RNA sequence: AGGGCGUGAAACCGUUAAGAGGUAAACGGGUGGGGUCCGCGCAGUCCGCCCGGAGGAUUCAACCCGGCGGCGCGGUCCGGC
RNA sequence: UGGAAUGCGAGUGCCUAGUGGGCCACUUUUGGUAAGCAGAACUGGCGCUGCGGGAUGAACCGAACGCCGGGUUAAGGCGCC
RNA sequence: GCCGUCGCUGGCAGUCGGCAGAGCGAGAAAGAGAGUGGCGCGGACGCUACGCCGCGACGAGUAGGAGGGCCGCUGCGGUG
């Protein structure tokens, strides 16, 4: 179960790093990075992932479908994103919303989603 | 469980301490949710004390 | 009454907790029908049950 | 075109020296790291008038403002560019340090990511 | 003579043998690990018995 | 639990085969990492050679 | 300054347990979660003990559980225990119970279940009567265990019944001279 | 593991944990069980009494096999045969009495201190004791002896 | 790295630079003076919304097709496990 | 009507280091001409303890200590240091 | 004002959101209970629960004890 794994991998993990009193986590599908029960990327049924995508511009989202559940191939469904800085953020928002999916991820992926359009416009 | 370890002389699988380890799932159950007191969520800090005089 | 006033601080839970409102009081002595920080102030000068 | 922090609050420090060790003066064998005097006679650890001072709890730093560089960022060492998204949802309050053994033909493309993601690095010109 | 050897209970070996297969089944004690099992189609990983000709 | 799930076999070419097995009980065994690091830092003591001046 | 002593401000009950497993950390917190957010002064007692040291929460015996639940008017209650539930091999007849501890042991699984009781865990009675309402706790014996007898006034003493510390129980081992009348005394 | 022991704490302190005034010297007291009557005595009379002095009779060449006995009692009795034979006689009718075998099992005398079921047996042993045979016959049942 | 030659610390010494100097020196608290470098300081933050002001897109809503995913007390749909 | 007042959460169990050279003071006090002497009682100290005062100071008067700002005191003081 | 210890065996799984209704500081044991008859698709943070938050009181110390060290040294199994 997700808080039993949970208690395994609360320490003894290796995406976990801990140096300078703060403690983040690599986890593939952790947004914020940090480690907690509520965001941790592996633990749960339904999990939410922004990255950037491949090419220069869009974002993908990574959502976790509830059918294959130890089946890590089959597992995990994407979605590039690359439209306006606005729509996307509407659709991430539609997409947690609206799903009613992980609903206390949604301004955690907006806050991400807009850390990657900002990371992807022309520097100055 | 109910079968034991035919290759070894006398094992079974050790039993669980707790079985719905889901503890999400307990916890928002309408069996125990009916039986809480309400949240005391409000943060009541220190009140300054001015002078009555 | 300056002490009760400037320096009244309640025993309240084993806590130091300056007597703010008069709900602090009625919470506590209520039962002893002192409501108020003059309940409190008529309970000290004139020694009552 | 500095990357200012969320909030820079007021750094207040109960105390800027060091904690230098008793007769570390008199002495080269003696260096400067505390510690504790332990001697009966002694005179630092009755705590005498005018005397050396004493590492006690109540210098501690405010909780808010503890570990906090004058920059209002706190910090992160940062060995690759790898473990600087890491960093890209802390943006705002904390910063990063490229290790001192990252060679500049990696530091280069550290302090080139941590460019796009705003993160601020304290040693950004370090190498070259 | 410093004691080198340590001596552990059968069933507390078998407890441990048992706990390290049980958790060998699940995708986030796995990944967790450090293994790159993003594209293994089911994790307990059964193959035909070819393998071992 | 107590839903031990039906694995299906991998055929040498990747593609799942028709065989399948079902998920034997030992993987709902309970994850106890305290006994299973005791029981670790205890018998890999005694695959250690003696060493004295 | 204040002239209060500070020999006693540190009260030194269990705030957690000292075990690092992970079934026992979630019942903790399941049951932390009810003794704080109920006003039953049970969930209180079952957190105090999921806390305890092994030797406070000693085992039972089915007999005891069984002496224990024939008492009159607890029927079709839950024996609640926070220790395990050994077997007592002196006993024959075992009736129906209904059963909730951290362990039974696998000839005490058979005997219960064979009489036709249930065996919950503390998830599921967490899940059949949060608040605790119609369970009995019960608790082992705690004076049990053989140290207990080697406790209390010291040997050679007058009406001490301590067992001393002996390597072996025999005629010539602590048999001489505190304790017969004849060769010096005894007490 | 010394990470975890008293002396990794005990670095930096003059006396390492064991006195100023009186220093840990080698053996302020004698080595080993010395002073039992001179200057230990408060400790060999508080917590160690009767272990001064002679008591009894001596036996030199003693075997400790010949005064082999081990005994059970009549609460785990019924323990040493199978389930199907204690419920067999209860499901039985013509009175018949399943025959327990003690020596059998690896007990010589019998004990009389629990209760027993009321059904018969045959208990077949060695030594038994009064109390022992008196809860059998009770009961209904025989106490076979067996050399 | 120049034949006891990898790195080459400390005590001790030489010379150069800077300051200082009659209560041995050193020391803790407090400031001030001068230096050394740093900030790559020297016209000083950005961010969201809205209003207006000038421009540029192959662009919004709504419909149609295809795929994907969530949910379904599909009161109680089919077949599985 | 929990049978005086005032105050305060108590009870119990194991395991246990260091100590077993002490010294000073008010008052009582034994030996001694007496002693910064030898020896007891009660309480408080020094030892284990800084700080303000007594110029200085183990023990006297005040007062007991986390690191800081303002205010006021104790015991001592206020010609100058 | 800040740091820390102790106590409250304190609070927080209620982030219960167009399957929504946003509360449990208030002197007085207990339900913002059920039934039965007279447009615009929007809402910060949190929760490494070994975590986070709120309240008060406290803070000397040799010999000695205990705890916490994301203090440090060298090697081993894992993992970056
Ligand atoms: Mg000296
Ligand atoms: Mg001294
Ligand atoms: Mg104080
Ligand atoms: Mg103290
Ligand atoms: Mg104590
Ligand atoms: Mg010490
Ligand atoms: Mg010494
Ligand atoms: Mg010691
Ligand atoms: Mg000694
Ligand atoms: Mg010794
Ligand atoms: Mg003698
Ligand atoms: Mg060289
Ligand atoms: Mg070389
Ligand atoms: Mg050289
Ligand atoms: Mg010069
Ligand atoms: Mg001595
Ligand atoms: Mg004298
Ligand atoms: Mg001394
Ligand atoms: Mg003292
Ligand atoms: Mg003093
Ligand atoms: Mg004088
Ligand atoms: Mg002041
Ligand atoms: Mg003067
Ligand atoms: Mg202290």
């Amino acid at each position: 179960s997700a808080h039993l794994q949970w208690m395994v991998v609360r320490n003894c993990s290796s995406f976990l790093i801990k140096r300078n009193k703060q403690t983040y986590s690599t986890e593939p599908n952790n947004l914020k990075a940090r480690n907690s029960f509520r965001y941790n990327g592996l633990i749960h049924r339904k999990t939410v992932g922004v990255e950037p995508a491949a090419d220069g511009k869009g974002v993908v989202v990574v959502m976790k479908r509830r059918s294959g559940q130890r089946k890590p191939a089959t597992s995990y469904v994407r979605t590039t994103i690359n439209k306006n800085a606005r729509a996307t953020l509407s659709s991430i928002r539609h997409m947690i919303r609206k799903n009613k999916y992980h609903p206390d991820l949604r301004m955690a992926a907006i806050r991400r989603a807009s850390a990657i359009l900002r990371s992807q416009k022309p520097v100055m | 469980w109910r079968k034991a370890a035919s290759l070894k002389s006398n094992y079974n699988l050790p039993m669980h301490k707790m079985l719905n380890t889901d503890l999400s799932r307990i916890l928002k159950s309408p069996e125990i949710q009916r039986a809480l007191r309400a949240p005391r969520k409000k943060i009541h800090r220190r009140v300054l004390k001015k002078n009555p005089l | 009454n300056e002490l009760i006033y400037k320096r009244g601080y309640g025993k309240i839970n084993k806590k130091r907790i300056a007597l703010t409102d008069n709900t602090l009081i009625a919470r506590s002595l209520g039962k002893y029908n002192i409501i108020c920080m003059e309940d409190l102030i008529h309970e000290i000068y004139t020694v009552g049950k | 075109a500095a990357l200012r922090p969320l909030v820079k609050p007021k750094i207040v420090k109960k105390r800027t020296k060091k904690f230098i060790r008793h007769q570390s003066d008199r002495y080269v064998k003696i260096k400067r790291n505390w510690r504790k005097p332990r001697g009966i006679d002694n005179r630092v650890r009755r705590r005498f008038k005018g005397q050396i001072l004493m590492p006690n709890i109540g210098y501690g730093s405010n909780k808010k403002t503890k570990h906090m560089l004058p920059s209002g960022f706190r910090k992160f060492l940062v060995h690759n560019v790898k473990e600087l998204e890491v960093l890209l949802m802390c943006n705002k309050s904390y910063c990063a340090e490229i290790a001192h053994n990252v060679s500049s033909k990696n530091r280069k493309a550290i302090v080139e990511r941590a460019a796009q993601l705003a993160i601020r690095v304290t040693n950004p010109n370090a190498r070259l | 003579w410093r004691r080198w050897h340590r001596r552990v209970n059968t069933t507390q070996k078998r407890y441990a043998i048992c706990s390290a297969l049980a958790a060998s089944a699940l995708p986030a004690l796995v990944m967790s690990k450090g293994h790159r099992i993003e594209e293994v189609p089911e994790l307990p990983l059964v193959v035909e018995d070819k393998v071992e000709g | 639990a107590c839903a031990r799930p039906l694995i299906s076999v991998y055929s040498e070419k990747g593609e799942s085969s028709g065989k399948n097995v079902t998920l034997p009980a030992v993987f709902k065994a309970p994850i106890r990492p305290d006994i299973v690091n005791f029981v670790h830092t205890n018998l890999r003591k005694n695959n250690r050679q003696p060493y004295a001046v | 300054g204040v002239d209060i002593r500070h020999n006693k401000d540190r009260k030194v009950r269990r705030k957690e347990p000292k075990s690092q497993d992970i079934y026992l950390r979630l019942l903790v917190k399941l049951y932390r979660f009810l003794a704080r957010r109920t006003n039953s002064t049970f969930n209180q007692v079952v957190l105090k003990r999921l806390f305890m040291s092994r030797t406070n929460r000693p085992p039972l015996s089915l007999s005891r559980m069984i002496r224990k639940m024939k008492l009159p008017g607890r029927e079709n209650k839950t024996a609640v225990v926070v220790g395990t539930v050994t077997d007592d091999v002196r006993v024959q007849e075992v009736p129906k119970l209904k059963v909730c501890a951290l362990r039974v042991t696998s000839r005490a699984r058979s005997r219960i279940l064979k009489a036709g009781g249930k065996i919950l865990t503390f998830d599921q009675l967490a899940l059949d009567s949060p608040k605790g309402r119609g369970t009995v706790l019960l608790s082992g014996p705690r004076k049990g265990r053989e140290v207990y007898r080697h406790f209390g006034k010291a040997p050679g003493t007058p009406h001490s019944h301590t067992k001393p510390y002996v390597r072996s129980k025999g005629r010539k081992f602590e048999r001489a001279r505190g304790r017969r009348a004849s060769r010096g005394y005894k007490n | 593991p010394s990470r975890l022991r008293k002396t990794r704490k005990l670095r930096g302190h003059v006396s390492h944990g064991h006195g100023r005034i009186g220093k840990h010297r080698k053996h302020p007291g004698g080595r080993g069980n010395a002073g039992g009557m001179h200057h230990h005595r408060i400790n060999f009379d508080k917590y160690h009494p009767g272990y001064f002095g002679k008591v009894g009779m001596r036996h030199y060449h003693l075997k400790r096999n010949q005064s082999f006995c081990p005994t059970v009692n009549l609460d785990k009795l019924w323990t040493l045969v199978s389930e199907q034979t204690r419920v067999n006689a209860a499901k039985n009718k013509t009175g018949a009495a399943p025959i327990i075998d003690v020596v059998r099992s690896g007990y010589y005398k019998v004990l009389g201190k629990g209760k027993l079921p009321k059904q018969p047996v045959i208990v077949k042993a060695k030594f038994f004791s009064r109390r022992a045979e008196e809860k059998i016959k009770g009961v209904g049942g025989a106490c076979v002896l067996v050399a």
